Formats: C-alpha cells, structure tokens, sequence
C-alpha cells in the first residue's frame, strides 16, 4: 500500500514540469525508502533520473514496492487541480490500475480526489554507472538557462569547452556565432551566485541544443545546477532537491 | 558552530592536509606547501575550484567547505 | 430616444465579456425601466438572460422601447476603445440603424464616438418560467470557476450531485475521474467565501463541460454564483450585479 | 574601425524593436559623427530614417565610414542575449563581413560575444527633403498608439483631419465608424501629457492603418510623437531620442 | 442598526417562527422547538443552509439573515 | 535660471516680438498687440499652439518656450 503526503503540494508539479518535455511515459517505482523514476527519450540520447527520498514527505508509506506507469501529460493536467495551500497525497494499493491523487484544504471544506488510470510502460535495459568525470562545474541554474536559451538561437549545437579557469559556451550557425565565456568566482556576500569548477582533464563536447532546451527546465527545482562532463560518457546535468535530485544524462554529439 | 576547516593542497603527485580557522589568511598554509616543494611562493599560482586566490584571503572569503581542495600550479598569466 | 450613461464605463465590457462566448448575436431591448437581453445558443440547450436595471446608470433615458441588435464580436471591439476613467454613454434615436457609443474624459480633451450599425436578429419563442427548484446553492464564483476548469480536463461531462450537507462535482473520462466534494460552511470573519445550501429534494444532474466553461465567465461580474437545480427543468446559474443580473439557463444532459 | 559602446545596453534593442516590423533588411552607415539608417518598405509607401548621434554612446569610434547590412530578424535575436545591467559594444573592422556585438558585466565574469554575418543590401535612390508642412502636432505617443489601435479595428484606413483648434481621427468601415476628437491643451502640473498644434493650413489625409500600426511601435523610444502633415508630401511621424531620432515617412492614400 | 432577527425552525410538517437578538445563543430557540415536538434536543440535528449548528452559537456567528430557516432533523452521523 | 521669455504675436501679415517675465500675465502683451491693430482686445481670440488663452495667464501656466508664437484671430465661438 502506497501513501505519500507531500510536505508542499506544489513540489510534485514542479518536479513533473521539470521533465515532462523530455519523456512522456514514465514508471515511478515506489519503495520503502522513496520514489525513483527513469526514462530514456525516443532517440535514446537522453536519460532522465528522478529520486525523491523519504524526507520530501510529511508522511510516507510503501509496504511493498509498486510501479506506477504514468502519462506525464495526463498527470500534468490533474496536477493543475491544486491550490497552493492544499495538501497532496498519493494513494495506491498493491497491484493497482489507479493512482489516487488527493488534494485537501486544512478546513477539509474542499476535498478534491483524482483517480488516474495507470499504464503499462516498457522500461527495460536502463544502464547507469557514472565513470569518474573529467570536469565538474556548478553555477546558478537561471544563468545556465539564459546561456542555453541565448545560444540556441544561433545553432542546433552548443559546444561546452573547459580549461584551467574558463568555461566557454559556443554556438556557431548560419547567421553567425556566439561565445559565452564565464569565470569561476565567489562573492561571499551573496554566495548562491558563485561559479565553481573542478577540472582534472580539460574537456570539449558538443550537445544538441534541442535537448539542452529541455534540460534547463529543471531550473524550477533548484538554484544551482551541477554539470559533470567526460570525454567518454554521457554528460550529467543535476538539479538537487531537499532529499533527492533530478538528473539528466546526455550523450555528446560525435565530432563529425 | 564549527570554527576550523580541513583543506587539502595538491600539485599533482604530492598533497598536504591542513586544519585552520575559517578566519585565517591562507598565507602560512601556502608558504608551508611551497616550502616542502622547495619553491618560491611567487613561483606558484594557487587555485580554488578554478578561482585564483591570494595569500591575503580566508576560507570564509572564498566561502570554503570542510575538505575543499586548493590546487597549486606553476607560474603563468595564462596559464 | 435612448440615452444611457454608465456609472462605471468598464461595467458594460465586463457584462458583454460575461456572455460573448455563449451567443454572438443578441437583441438588447431598452425600456423605460432598464435594459434586458435574451438569447439561446445554436444547439438550444443554453439561454442567456440579462437585466441591467436603471440603478446601474448615472443617467438613464428611454422614451419608447427600442431594440438594438448587436454582434457581440463587433461590440466587444468597440468596448476595448475605453480608458478606465472614461465615461460611456449609449445613444440611439427611435427606429435606429445605429447605436452610438460615446466615451468621454472629465476634461473633455479626448472625445471618442463610435457608431455601430445595428443588425436584424430573429429572437423568437423565448419561454421563461422557473418552476420551483429542488435545490439552491451559492458559493464563490472563483471557486466554482476553478472546480469547472479542473474537472473539464477529465471529461466532456460534469455531474453535480446534492445531498443533505454535501455538494459533489464529478467528472469521469478516458484518463480517469475526479470528484470535488464541498461542504456548506460560514466563516464569520470573511463571510464572502461561504457556501450555503437549501436542499428540498436531493438532485443529480449532468451538464456539458463545454457550456459550463462558458458560464463560469460570469465570474468577472460578481463574487458569488447562485446555482438552482431541478430534476425536471434547466439549471440556473446566476451572477448578480448592482441592479440586475446575468442568468444562464442550462439543459441537463439526459441520463443516457 | 568601428567601436561603439552604448550608454545603456537596452537602448539598441529598443531602437530595433522600434522598426523591425516595417523593414527587415537595413544598411546601418557608421560615420565619424554617428550612425544613420534608411530603408523603404516593399510597397514603397514608407521610409524609415534613423539617426543615433555620438552622444548616445559612452564611447564612440569610426575611423572610416562602414556599411553594416543587417537582417533585423537575426539582429533582434542576438539583442535578446543582453542582461539589462550589461554593456553593449559594436565592433567592426574596415570592409567587414561581420559585426561583433559584445556584452559585458562590470565584474567581467560573463563575457558574451556575438558575431553576425553581414548582408549585401541594395539601398538605392533614397530621396529625402521635407517641404515645409501644413501642420505640426505633438502629443503623448501612448495616446496616439491607443487612438490607432482602437480605430484600426473598424477600418483599414485612418483619416487625420486638422482644423483651427481640433485634431480629429476617423475610421469608417463595415461594422460602423469611430471618431476621436482631441483638443490642444497644456496641464502645467504634468506637462508631458500636453497636446500642441501649429496649423498654417488645415489638412485632411488618409493613411493605411496597417502602416500606422507599425509606426506606433516607436512608442518604446519616447514619450511624445511629432506628427508633420502636408497635403502634398509624405507625413512625418517622429520619435526623438537623446541625440537622434526615429522618423517614419508615410505616403497618404489617394482620395480615391 | 437592526438588533433582532426573525428565524423559522422547521421539521417538515411543522414550523415555529422566533424573534431573537443577533448575539443570543440558539440554545433556547432549539429547546423550545424540541419541546413542542416532544423530543430530546440531543435527539435532533439542526441545519442552517446545509451547515450543522450547535446550541452554543449566535445568528451573527452563522451570519444569519432576517427570515433565515433552521431545519431540524432526526439523529444520525450520516445522516 | 532664465527669467524672461521672448514671444511673438502674429495675425498673418503683421507680427510683434515681446520680451516678458515667465510669471507675468499676457494681458499687457495682448492689449499692446490689439492697440497697434486698432482693435478691441475683446474683438480678438488669442491662440497658443491651438490652445485658446486668456489675459489672466502667464507663460509658465502655458509652459511656454523661448520664441513661442501667439496667434491672434478675429471673433467667433467657432471659429
């Protein structure tokens, strides 16, 4: 029996909005220590990985593991049905066809109960081990979002290139090209705007801007984004939650 | 309210751990590393997470964390 | 001769926006005691009824009754031409082809005068007597608007079902179903949020969500909505104005 | 060598947004005393004329005159890449294929450098001498914008008609007609809202509303608009900048 | 500034009108109705416009109107 | 902080320039023009940039500029 009452009702919506534009059918696996979800997009260059640990819930209960197959388009719709001061609880019995989404006001004057039919979704062959990475950066997610939105107007391809004290973003296209160069810095007054870089090996990788444009939607979940790059594996873009994360693993393009 | 921080200083094939107060300039800590390498402290550029740091500053200036790393590199304005 | 100067220029626009998505051609009948308008939509399951009594006007004059046939699409356009601090006066002579809409600033620096060609509109056979109803509720119109917008994502049909102390709204569709249950309550601090229910007979009726989606647009006209339901007549959704109302009468769907 | 650093980065974007809906390919001519640009739309009834004098720049340098042919659609895109607190510098060498647009933060943490390929644009036969005009008015640009947006719903044609103390705007169409009459006045409290009129000869001209709808986009550049009308030349709609202007010259329609 | 309110209490085939101050608990008013029916006041659930009310409250608590109705029903937690 | 303003008064084929303080009523200035035309000052309507002005007001009321023009016209409520 699954019963999960969210700390903040709006959080789940924020999570789903985080990746509904990458993949539309996902299995959420509920276990005794939280919820995880993984999905690969159709072209198989992008893997989304979600972990919502137990501490994201006001109250959590999963007797036996259950798999909840959801169309994120449908789910998104039901999630609009939620006042910000409302409580959201996920309820499902063992071997369900339905997930119940139960919205409640403190007074209990307005009880909204949605029951969503589950789907049979094939989620097979999901390999996931992160070799050590050549480089790890972190920066504000809005900054990164802006860099990607800007450069994506010039090209379908964004190159990220990392050197001793420099992160360079480069798009080159028909109308011309653009480079954004950023420098790691700390500002001890407002530390949340810092840019930090650990470079073991310098790296130079290109990514499809269409995918980056989806990944940046993770910005609603957290202030910062961690980017892990290696010359021989998929890149990691990570957004942390309190008790979990949203990861996006993206295949670099081939150097033609 | 933790007052001290543990940091590592590395130059590739050799490292030294240090404990210091958050409010103490990195000067002594840099000189110490530079000594055991037998090098001029002006001979060395010191990076923290890609940021170039100067002996005048404290872990809290740079907003450092327990177990953070300072990398020591040779001289260049490049580099 | 018709001369009607609005208390607040923005009111008329608010009124028209209230029902321009239900019907597009309506006759406004001006009489010595105010303006009324009635129209049935094309499928003939919805009747809109408007009454603007004399007290909505700063100044009112109708010597002989006149009928003003208007395309609400055109009218809506002209109504955009109005600054919020402006005055709106409707002017028409007897047997007109035109309604004049006259917008004026206090200084009289900017005089905007629109002259709209009238239309010949057939408005025949409009039967209107409200049998007593099985049940009468009232609630905040924004609440009701939200309930309808939410449930309308699951189904083309919304069921309203009333029992001793309960109002239940239910939509059941392909992706799943949703129920909103609400309880009558009063909060003597902020009384405008109350839910009140008079149930003589319990009722259970289904309505086309597409029509409800139009009816809820009445929310710009008032804080509360009155809903009158009977098992054997069209339902009444009423929005009060100061000196008048906007009513929508809606045929229930047949129980298949 | 061209090097022009803008006083305010957002100004250039404001300028381009001012006329990108009239013409899309324009040559910007840079000279030692500033930047000018002129273009005629495809139907050849509208001439756009831009002058950005040297005092709009924090720092300005043009050794030899250069011509920068730009697609304003592309340019507009690159201009979105600019934080409001950022600095914008235009850089080009002599006989360039590229204009560099260089965005910089004070800290110099984020350097965005765009390089836009120039275009070969035919800009020939641009005659420009303004005969004296029958009438000159000025008014708030938002007022004028509102008048045009409003009247343009009734007709493809807006008539402006000027008499001793009166400016009348008139659109007449299928659904009906509208007239906005305005009076010159001054309000010495807030003088920026004034309407001033110099009429030597009374004038009566009609203009295509589609073009006026583009011209009013100049409102982002200044509070007031100057309108110069003559019965025998194109009308002038002028928006002043600090050190320059945006002019639009518009052919009146023929009196059928 | 009207101080009193007229209310009706009904149970279907019998009703009683009452006048009371807005600030007076509905207790006496409920007991009075219950008496003339020969019933325990605990035997009866009292509704105002779908809202379940208790003898402790006043017309102004419930924000009542001249001529408002209280309906009296038999006992159930349903019901 | 300029205190005086130069204005012109015109009626078509004759004009007169005047200098006056910004804070001085246009009365004298209008009478002066009307005198040299041999006309009643009530015989004449006075326009500034399309605005009808009365002898009671000052250049700063009308927010006038150096070299602004007042046009003098014959009588009508039209006109």
């Amino acid at each position: 029996m699954l019963e999960a009452k969210f700390e903040e009702a709006s959080l789940f919506k924020r999570i789903i909005d985080g990746f509904k534009d990458c993949v539309q059918l996902v299995n959420f696996q509920c276990k005794e220590d939280g919820i995880i979800a993984q999905a690969v997009d159709d072209s198989r260059v992008l893997l989304v990985s979600l972990e919502i640990g137990v501490e994201a819930f006001q109250e959590y209960r999963c007797d036996h593991p259950v798999t909840l197959g959801m169309d994120l388009t449908s789910l998104s719709k039901i999630l609009r049905c939620g006042n910000n001061t409302d409580t959201l609880t996920l309820i499902a019995d063992n071997t369900p066809d339905s997930i119940i989404l139960l919205f409640e006001d403190t007074k209990k004057d307005r009880i909204a109960e949605y029951s969503l039919k589950l789907m049979d979704i094939d989620a097979d062959f999901l390999g996931i081990e992160e070799l050590q990475y050549d480089s790890t950066l972190s920066l504000p997610s809005s900054e990164f979002s802006k860099i990607v939105r800007d450069l994506s107007q010039l090209s379908d391809s964004i190159n990220i290139m990392i050197t001793k004290e420099t992160i360079k973003f480069v798009a080159d296209g028909d109308i011309g090209s653009g480079s954004v160069i950023i420098k790691p810095f700390v500002d001890m007054e407002h530390p949340e705007t810092s840019i930090k870089l650990e470079m073991d090996q310098p790296v130079d990788l290109t990514f499809g801007a269409k995918y980056l444009l989806d990944i940046i939607k993770g910005s609603s979940l957290s202030d910062r984004v961690g980017i892990r790059l290696s010359s021989e594996a998929p890149a990691l873009f990570q957004f942390d939650l309190k008790s979990g994360f949203l990861q996006f693993f993206l295949a670099p393009k081939f150097n033609d | 309210p933790e007052t001290h921080i543990n940091l590592k200083v590395s130059d590739g094939s050799s490292e030294i751990f240090f404990k210091i107060k958050k409010t103490t300039p990195l000067r002594r800590l840099m000189e110490a590393f530079a000594k055991r390498q037998g090098k001029e402290m002006d001979s060395l550029r010191f990076l923290y997470d890609g940021i170039r740091i100067q002996a005048d500053q404290t872990p809290e200036d740079l907003d450092m964390e327990d177990n953070d790393i300072i990398e020591a590199h040779r001289e260049q304005i490049g580099g």
